[PDB]
């Protein structure tokens, strides 16, 4: 699972980390077999 | 005998929206109480007798 808030307009300075609870709903789940330790997401 | 569980009730329409990950619903005594038909995806509700 990868719960995600990719929250678009957002009207406020980037500064720091986001204040209040944020619920997330997971958006994947598909059977690997195995668990996972490593990953690299690639940056456009 | 719905994809596995066992039962005995009466079968109604409930407004309760799943989210896509989950198929059954439970209640504070945490025994089942809503179902997700295999075939067509609408929502029941159960209720005894």
């Amino acid at each position: 699972k990868i719960y995600s808030k990719h929250t678009p307009i957002l009207v406020r300075e980037p500064e720091d980390l986001p204040q209040g609870f944020s619920a997330l709903e997971p958006l994947v789940d598909l059977p690997i077999g195995i668990n996972i330790t490593r990953f690299q997401t690639l940056l456009a | 005998n719905f994809n596995g569980l066992k039962g005995t009730g009466v079968l109604t329409e409930s407004n309760k929206k799943f989210l896509p990950f989950q198929q059954f619903g439970r209640d504070i005594a945490d025994t089942t109480d809503a179902v997700r038909d295999p075939q067509t995806l609408e929502i029941l509700d159960i209720t005894p007798c």
